[PDB]
């Protein structure tokens, strides 16, 4: 159904756009030199505070794709008609995005990409 | 750190086989897991993350399962671009390791080499050393016997010989074998030949030169 | 399309420093996703993992380099490096600069074979493997180069700058008693094409900074 295709697309626009306001919003409170020392998350309550409010967000982002990935699957298994090159949803974000890669799609929302860990884990 | 393990170190099959690679963890990994394939003088290419999800635009004939310490990698149905290395690695903590590698051959139906000998260059004569070159071109199985042979004299100890990687679309071998002598050497002597023999040949191919002719 | 493109001597003399750059073009390194990382592959052996950095410059080794190994960012410059000091014959590997997804490494430059050793550059020689007068007429032609005494390795060859890929056999390097390496490449061709079409093998060592285009004719 070209129906959840759309729906996947705009939210894709929506994700990427997003993404880069909300690592922001952590690199202003988190981010410090590079200098062996805590992150600034072990302590610092504006970056602890930070990162929780990141945590919600990524969180809502995880909850909305599995939704969506659910109706992708459960219309490919009701249609018999395809369109070309999409077996998965991630197809849908890689034809329609500029550079999106699902490895970093997946880290970003499983809370495994290099911002959420450097800024948010502490070590 | 943890040590990865595969099985087997090789395997050969035919075009439509089933294909199965094992990866072994020394402790559990749960699903921390990925699967490579390196294409003749290629760079790796990642297939499979997370132990079972495979990446956008890798062929659906690559599949992988298992967690905790044991995983599979098959290939559904072979097909003759399948001739690669494949290599599993974790990611479960660091440091990342990978698996020894297994290297997949491919098995099709025998075919003879076509041959072809070349005297050497003038220009390579100047400078004092001769080199005679033998190609066996297109062929299957590997197993090929290039026998030199100056003025019916066999020769040994005096040739090198290399052998491409199976072709990527028609799963052949190609092979040189390059005969090295003083040019002093080369000028005593006549005719040059290479004999080949090999399993699609039903009596040896010579294929010859007499120098200067 | 994202590509990263290696950079970086192939020869480096034992306890020097060898170093090698990654530059990222089509892309950016200042991902906040990525890691950015190198693999290497000495001859006959597994890969192993050397490092990762993030665009801040935080950094993970392997336990078994992390006394001689650093790996450098530079943002400005879209770039990532890698130096590896005090460096042995055993670590003459092929090198591969990575992006590195938290572990699943999904895009791969082409890769680098840096050989340690105290012998010098020596760009080949170049060679014409003509083809036969007696080529069956109407029917299939051989002929190539014979790329003859260099070090260290690779050459790439090419035909006709690339005009000519079908039927191409380059052969593996074979290493010499010399110390120094040869390898052969040849071409089929229609044996009513020889005396019309003009063949040349292109043949770069990049060691050395040769460039030798050999045209390869029957020889009359």
């Amino acid at each position: 159904e070209p129906q959840i295709y759309r729906w996947i697309r705009e939210w894709g626009r929506d994700y990427v756009s997003e993404l880069p306001t909300e690592v922001q919003k952590l690199k202003e409170k988190c981010d410090g030199k590079i200098n062996y020392t805590d992150k600034k998350v072990c302590k610092v309550p504006p970056c602890q505070n930070a990162c929780k409010s990141y945590d919600q967000w990524i969180t809502r982002k995880k909850n909305q794709w599995d939704v969506l990935s659910n109706k992708f699957i459960s219309v490919k298994n009701a249609e018999k008609v395809q369109t070309a090159g999409i077996v998965t949803p991630y197809d849908i974000l890689k034809q329609e995005l500029d550079e999106f890669n699902e490895v970093a799609f997946e880290n970003e929302i499983n809370k495994r990409d290099g911002a959420y860990i450097e800024l948010c884990v502490c070590s | 750190d943890i040590v990865m393990t595969q099985s087997p170190s090789t395997l050969s099959a035919s075009v439509g086989d089933r294909v199965t690679i094992t990866c072994r963890a020394s402790q559990s990994i749960s699903s921390w897991l990925a699967w490579y394939q390196q294409r003749p003088g290629k760079a790796p290419r990642l297939l499979i993350y997370k132990a079972s999800s495979l990446l956008s635009g890798v062929p659906s004939r690559f599949g992988g399962s298992g967690s905790g310490t044991d995983f599979t990698l098959t290939i559904s149905s072979l097909q003759p671009d399948d001739f690669a290395t494949y290599h599993c690695q974790h990611y479960n903590t660091y440091p990342w390791t990978f698996g020894q590698g297994t290297k997949v051959e491919i098995k099709r139906t025998v075919a003879a080499p076509s041959v072809f000998i070349f005297p050497p260059s003038d220009e390579q004569l100047k400078s004092g050393t001769a080199s005679v070159v033998c190609l066996l071109n297109n062929f299957y199985p590997r197993e090929a016997k290039v026998q030199w042979k100056v003025d019916n004299a066999l020769q040994s100890g005096n040739s090198q010989e290399s052998v491409t990687e199976q072709d990527s679309k028609d799963s052949t071998y190609s092979l040189s074998s390059t005969l090295t002598l003083s040019k002093a050497d080369y000028e005593k002597h006549k005719v040059y030949a290479c004999e080949v023999t090999h399993q699609g040949l039903s009596s040896p191919v010579t294929k010859s030169f007499n120098r200067g002719e | 399309e994202v590509q990263l493109q290696e950079s970086g001597p192939g020869l480096v003399k034992p306890s020097e420093t060898l170093s090698l750059t990654c530059t990222v073009s089509g892309g950016s390194v200042s991902s906040s996703t990525y890691y950015w990382g190198w693999v290497r592959q000495p001859p006959g052996k597994g890969l192993e993992w050397i490092g990762s950095i993030y665009y801040s410059g935080s950094t993970y080794y392997n336990p078994s380099l992390k006394s001689r190994v650093t790996i450098s960012v530079d943002t400005s410059k879209n770039q990532f490096s890698l130096k590896l000091s005090s460096v042995t014959a055993a670590d003459t590997a092929v090198y591969y600069c990575a992006r590195d997804g938290t572990g699943a490494l999904d895009l791969w430059g082409r890769g680098t074979l840096v050989t340690v050793s105290s012998a010098s550059t020596k760009g080949p020689s170049v060679f014409p493997l003509a083809p036969s007068s007696k080529s069956t007429s109407g029917g299939t032609a051989a002929l190539g180069c014979l790329v003859k005494d260099y070090f260290p390795e690779p050459v790439t060859v090419s035909w006709n700058s690339g005009a000519l890929t079908s039927g191409v056999h380059t052969f593996p390097a074979v290493l010499q008693s010399s110390g120094l390496y040869s390898l052969s490449s040849v071409v089929t061709v229609p044996s009513s094409s020889l005396g019309t079409q003009t063949y040349i093998c292109n043949v770069n060592h990049k060691p050395s900074n040769t460039k030798v285009d050999k045209r390869v004719e029957p020889k009359s």
